[PDB]
């Protein structure tokens, strides 16, 4: 019967952080190859 | 970042300045969108991922708003 | 009285020794024990029982499982693993 | 102008790179107090030493905070202080190709591209920066929780140099965009 | 049972000497065999000599111990304070 | 509904900032309330003394 | 009247109706068909 009011730490939603850094990574790779690519040609 | 794959990227004239580029990351993390589309593939990204992230966050907020007032109404404010 | 050793009974295999509650009154120290003692055979044939005042089985108790820190990937908890996957499937159709 | 944007650029690199190390180094980042049954022990920590003050004079008992942890939430601390050296490394690599950027230093001809990969690196410097931010106030959230006993703290409240991280990676940005607003000009 | 004999991750034992240790001793339920030898092959201190010391040392474990006990031992232990563990599953046989 | 014009003064996105933080409180605060009457209920007395 | 016909209650009263029973019968009307009432809980008391 005891439930309690509690916030949601930073630990519940602390993989989505992650996959967004790793999506700004991935951005950061992709705006790398586009202009290397385009210099080439 | 995003101000940072628009200057970068070939993709002209871009409608991404350091005005610009936050607030169109505004207008997605407050669900309301912008006028503006990114046009890079990068860009694309880097909107994408902000996406789910804004998706998640706020489902988040409104499930755990909802789990505080269930709360508050299941009490049982002792009678007798 | 206390028990002098402790123990609730056994018999070393090797030395073919009771000790503990059941040593005691085979070798006539006690006279009589009202105790959690188990009626096995082999403490049938040492001492005799009488039917059984109570009933039980072993059970297994464990630490009660506190909630764990969530794991990395636990935002997609509410959501199947076979849902994400057939949105992304159907993602790329409706994209096509 | 074009060189005044230039000389703000390096001097917030140079913040960040004092607001980062004073964090790295000082061992005040989480001020919590801890309690043995009405005596109350005020400490600090960070992520290498713990250092607890005693009562009867000053204290300053220091004891280790990687082993401090339980294995799994340890084996996580292990990648975040890596995350956070190669956080302060690459900011190193971030304003020293910035003091390329001044104008009597080496070259104006090839300048642009050099203002572009030190400015590319400074976002790899505090994207892996937030996240070594993120991976310990998670872990010593769990320390706080899960623990060894005779030591629970009351508050896990964050004080002062660990803002000053927050600072750090605030500041890497300000001047990250100046020097892309260097590059577009 | 099934489950703590799939997998090793978190201990089990019983008390050092008792009728339920010697249970397990001489069973030949293919479970309870596989129960039986884990229990002696690799050991840091398994087997216990009080219950209550099996107690300290479920509760400290962090649910890395579990201690395998009666039934109306274990409901005793779940209604005191602090309430800080549990029945899993069920009986595991008729015992008296 | 975003519409499709979009403010171009600073003063003004501050004005469209800060309405849209606005409106994702008060409709995820009415979407939490609205789960609150359906799921645990309280059939009030119409008296009381 | 008989352990038949009680079981069967239980399959027409949708889980309105519990019928208590000995734990060997419990177990064999679980792995006939329609494989429709499981056991709950364990042994409420020991008897031969
Ligand atoms: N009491 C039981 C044995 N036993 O009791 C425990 O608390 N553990 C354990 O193995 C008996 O031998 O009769």
């Amino acid at each position: 019967s005891k439930e309690k009011t509690s916030a949601l730490s930073l630990s519940n939603v602390a993989g989505v952080f992650y996959i967004l850094v790793g999506g700004l990574g991935l951005a950061m790779l992709v705006a790398l190859i586009e202009f290397c690519y385009k210099s080439r040609a | 970042v995003l101000f940072l794959v628009s200057r970068f990227s070939p993709y002209s004239t871009n409608e991404f300045g350091i005005f610009n580029s936050l607030w169109f990351s505004l207008g997605a993390f407050m669900q309301q969108g912008c006028d503006i589309s990114p046009r890079s593939l990068s860009g694309r990204i880097v909107g994408g991922v902000w996406w789910f992230f804004t998706l998640i966050i706020i489902s988040s907020y409104t499930a755990n708003l909802a789990a505080f007032l269930t709360v508050e109404r299941m009490v049982s404010p002792i009678e007798s | 009285t206390i028990v002098g050793d402790g123990k609730y009974g056994a018999r070393d295999a090797d030395t073919k020794i009771w000790n503990g509650m059941v040593g005691e009154l085979v070798y006539g120290k006690a006279d009589i024990a009202i105790a959690p003692l188990t009626i096995t055979l082999v403490r049938e044939e040492v001492i005799d029982f009488s039917k059984p005042f109570m009933s039980l089985g072993i059970s297994i108790m464990i630490k009660k499982p506190q909630k764990s820190k969530p794991g990395v990937f636990s935002f997609l908890d509410p959501l199947a693993y076979e849902i994400w996957m057939c949105i992304v499937f159907a993602y790329i159709g409706v994209s096509v | 102008s074009r060189r005044g944007r230039a000389l703000l650029a390096v001097a917030l690199n140079l913040l960040a790179l004092l607001f980062a190390t004073t964090a790295f180094l000082t061992t005040y980042w989480c001020q919590g107090t801890q309690r043995v049954p009405f005596q109350l022990r005020r400490f600090h920590t960070g992520i290498w030493y713990s250092c607890e003050e005693e009562l009867g004079g000053p204290g300053e008992k220091c004891r280790s905070f990687i082993d401090l942890a339980p294995a799994s939430e340890k084996g996580v601390l292990w990648l975040s202080v890596v995350s956070e050296v190669l956080y302060i490394l690459l900011l190193v690599v971030g304003f020293s190709l910035m003091c390329l950027e001044l104008l009597h230093s080496s070259s104006v001809i090839d300048g642009l591209k050099l203002n572009a990969f030190a400015a590319v690196f400074t976002v790899l410097s505090g994207l892996l920066g937030m996240v070594a931010h993120m991976m310990y106030t998670q872990v010593f959230q769990v320390t706080v929780s899960l623990g060894p006993e005779d030591w629970r703290p009351h508050s896990w409240d964050y004080g002062w140099s660990f803002c000053l991280a927050w600072g750090s990676f605030t500041c890497c940005m300000a001047a990250s965009v100046t020097t892309l607003n260097s590059y577009t000009k | 049972a099934e489950d703590l004999s799939k997998q090793t991750e978190i201990a089990y034992g019983t008390l050092d000497s008792g009728s339920t240790k010697e249970f397990f001793r001489r069973s030949k339920i293919a479970v309870f065999d596989k129960m039986w030898t884990y229990m002696r092959s690799a050991e840091p201190s398994v087997f216990v000599r009080t219950t209550a010391e099996g107690v300290a040392r479920v509760r400290k474990s962090k649910g890395k111990y579990a201690y395998l006990l009666e039934s109306t031992m274990n409901e005793y232990i779940e209604q005191r304070k602090p309430c800080d563990t549990m029945k899993v599953g069920g009986n595991l046989d008729s015992k008296g």
